[PDB]
RNA sequence: UUUACUGCAGCCUGUCGUUGGGUUGUGGUUCUGGAUGUACAGUGUAGGUAGGAGGCAUCGAAGCGGGUGCGCCAGCAUUCGUGGAGCCGUCCUUGGGACACUACCCUUCCGGGACUACGACCCUAACUCUGAGAAGAGGACCCCGAUAGGUGGGCAGUUUG
RNA sequence: CAUCUCAGUAGGAGCGGGAAAAGAAAUCAAUUGAGAUGCCGUAAGUAACGGCGAGUGAAACCGGCACAGUUCAAACCGAA
């Protein structure tokens, strides 16, 4: 499915209509200084690492389309809950 | 500056790799390996360190080196069953150091005697060597000693046995006071061995 | 029982310690003799950016030999010599930078001297094996402690609705 | 069920007395204070930990019992 790459909605910020640039959403790589990160580094010793052993699991058959919607005037950002599309691609 | 020549002692052992103490090193681990296990000398190797630790030149104490293995808990694999937290040991060093090690073997071998204190001598990548320092209770040299007479006390015996020397305190956790002393003064069996 | 899950021994291997001395081969560490720097033409080599102008000299300044630093066999450095005036620019050789002998730390200069991480070789002196020992054979390896990854139904905790 | 729990329990080895251990701050506090240790009460199932699950789990302050302080190494002297 096709979404436009700018349209105009709703600023939550500005609380106005302005033109909006839907941008793909990137996940970040973890970080090794969060209170998890820690906790696995403590944890680990000899034996089983408790749930630090556990292997990811599987995968839904269609993944979110992850989209944030910046704002061209405040140039702020919000993401809305979104739809779920095997292949997604922006109107240009 | 006016320094005894025990300050100089001292500084020559600071950072002995640096100064001709190394010399002195390698030619004396060679004899060391030769002797056995817990060995009379004559007199410390540095003398300022077991006057500070309570040495005298006087009769009814003796020093000796002893010779202590490197590493951690020599330990066996359980036959068993374990929960996998227990199955493994290769990593578990001991809680009991290499010092206090060489302070129980000294006094094993010298029953009639107390262990005052020790310290650390030399090392090598198969041993360390600690000069110990032990005194005769039952010498009336000692027991004319008022610095030294507490020793001749019935609680004064088996002191290396029970964690009463500094290595053995310092063992226990009560090296320090205050916070993480919790579970460690006045005893680690006081508490359950939860500290240490 | 196994190519079930999760671990643990054993074993393989890197790194650190044990662990020293020499020989070279690899990086800059650290700096002496030169500021070696130059589209166009130059009386002249920006003598690093410059008090935008102002010092020396027969008690030294050149057109020359393979041109000692260098380089377009020009010319700054007075040098083994012999020839008998290089300026500074308000005539700026209408400037990638335009220029006074004024403490040059700076893309070079290869005495790279001195410590250094990797690698190769040698030595013995630690260390190892043999012997009662003289000593013989190895040798900074191996063993060993620690740590890192692997392999691992050898073992052992379970799961297998 | 694997971390966890059971639990530093059970069991083991060594030492050891009428008690033992601890014990005179490189402490605890907080804007400025207290003043060795032990034991009891409380803080409090709180803080903290934890497949943040099940569970595990303090201390200080404060109120008491009882109160106690000191000895070396060194500087200076040099066998006194
Ligand atoms: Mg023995
Ligand atoms: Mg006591
Ligand atoms: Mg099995
Ligand atoms: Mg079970
Ligand atoms: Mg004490
Ligand atoms: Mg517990
Ligand atoms: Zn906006």
């Amino acid at each position: 499915m096709k979404i436009p790459k700018r349209f105009r909605t709703y600023c939550p910020f500005c609380k106005t209509h302005n033109e909006v640039v839907v941008e793909r959403v990137k996940k970040g790589q973890a970080s090794s200084m969060t209170h998890i990160a820690r906790q696995k580094k403590r944890q680990e010793g000899i034996g089983n690492s408790g749930k630090f052993s556990k292997v990811p699991g599987g995968d839904k058959p269609t993944k979110r389309i992850w989209l944030r919607y910046r704002c061209t005037v405040c140039k702020k950002a919000h993401q809305r809950p979104c739809f779920r599309a095997k292949k997604f691609e922006f109107k240009e | 500056m006016v320094k005894s020549f025990y300050g100089y002692v001292r500084d020559a052992w600071k950072n002995p790799d640096e100064t001709y103490v190394n010399e002195l090193r390698w030619e004396r681990l060679q004899v060391w390996r030769k002797q056995g296990s817990v060995t009379r000398i004559e007199r410390p190797t540095r003398i300022d360190r077991a006057r500070s630790l309570g040495y005298k030149a006087k009769q009814g104490i003796v020093v000796v080196r002893v010779n202590v293995r490197r590493g951690g808990l020599g330990h066996v694999r359980p036959n068993r069953g374990r929960r996998t937290q227990k199955m493994g040991k290769n990593k578990v060093s001991g809680g009991m150091s290499i010092q206090r090690i060489a302070e129980v073997r000294a006094d094993r071998r010298y029953p009639n005697l107390e262990v005052l204190n020790s310290y650390w001598v030399g090392e090598d990548g198969k041993h360390k060597w600690f000069e110990v320092i032990l005194v005769d209770p039952h010498h009336p040299v000692i027991k004319s000693d008022k610095n030294l007479n507490w020793v001749c006390d019935p609680s004064s015996r088996g002191r290396a046995t029970r964690g009463k020397t500094s290595a053995g305190r310092k063992g226990r956790g009560m090296a320090t006071r205050g916070k993480g002393t919790e579970k460690t003064r006045p005893s680690i069996r006081a508490y359950k061995s939860r500290g240490k």
